[PDB]
């Protein structure tokens, strides 16, 4: 019911 | 009503973007960038802590949640001071709260520094959650356009 951010950059 | 377009969303979120009245339930270190179960476990811990604090007369901080192409800003309602700021590319996950139509949260932070921000919205959380979905979608859409842009350049 949540969603990822495809723009996420961990580094 | 009229279906959304990339151009509509860019106009909506550029500059100062939009903002919503809310309260900060709390902030939790979490192990992963994403996950419904992880997010809900964190929401429940923070709500438990908030209930304990409330039984001792404490109150959740009143905030604005500001959503723009610059990411999420948590702004202190009384002073207008920006307490927290995460660019779009440091927000990893948006969580709904299946127990509470007026709560949601988001995971943000770089690697090894994932944190869950739990938010109690003044109105329904869903419009804010949808704004975050749209914000991420339009930024993604625009970037993939300018990638297909360059694969055709040669
Ligand atoms: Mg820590
Ligand atoms: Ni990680
Ligand atoms: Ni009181």
């Amino acid at each position: 019911n949540g969603f990822d951010n495809p723009n996420y950059q961990p580094q | 009503g009229p279906e959304k377009t990339d151009e509509y969303l860019l106009a909506r979120f550029k500059g100062d973007g939009v903002k919503y009245k809310a309260k900060l339930i709390g902030i939790d270190d979490v192990p992963d960038a994403r996950g419904d179960k992880m997010s809900q476990d964190s929401m429940m811990k923070l709500k438990g802590m908030a209930a304990a604090g409330r039984s001792q007369g404490q109150h959740k901080q009143r905030i604005w949640v500001n959503i723009s192409l610059s990411g999420i800003k948590i702004i202190d309602e009384k002073t207008g001071v920006i307490e927290h700021e995460h660019p779009v590319n440091k927000i990893s996950f948006i969580a709904r709260d299946v127990t509470d139509n007026r709560a949601f949260g988001y995971v943000c932070g770089g690697e090894g520094q994932h944190q869950f921000f739990a938010i109690k919205t003044g109105q329904q959380a869903e419009p804010l959650v949808v704004d975050l979905k749209d914000l991420f979608q339009v930024i993604y859409n625009v970037k993939k356009k300018e990638e297909e842009k360059k694969k055709i350049e040669e």
